[PDB]
């Protein structure tokens, strides 16, 4: 019983840690990707202008 | 098992976020650098 309760305690600790790390990961998510994609269409428009010229 | 079960799922999920948040910074930097070169040549061409 002591071993199993220690197991459960480790369960809570690991879950809280993982939740924190994943939450930070998501908070950082979808910020640089927008800039990269916008630069992508910007270069596409520049190249199309160049080719039509 | 529950712990195991939970952990597996959770761990896997985090990886995707990493995958959707990692190995993209350098691509952004490279595109920005090429844009900088293109705009600098544009400015030089326009000055000429």
């Amino acid at each position: 019983k002591q071993k199993s309760d220690e197991w459960a305690k480790k369960v809570e600790t690991c879950r809280e840690q993982l939740q924190e790390e994943i939450d930070r990961l998501t908070v950082e998510k979808e910020k640089k990707q927008e800039e990269l994609r916008e630069l992508r269409e910007r270069d596409q428009k520049e190249q199309e202008e160049k080719d039509r010229r | 098992e529950s712990y195991d079960a939970l952990m597996k799922d959770q761990h896997q999920k985090k990886q995707e976020i990493e995958e959707e948040l990692a190995k993209i910074i350098e691509e952004v930097d490279t595109l920005k650098q090429l844009f900088k070169e293109i705009d600098e040549e544009k400015q030089r061409e326009r000055e000429l």
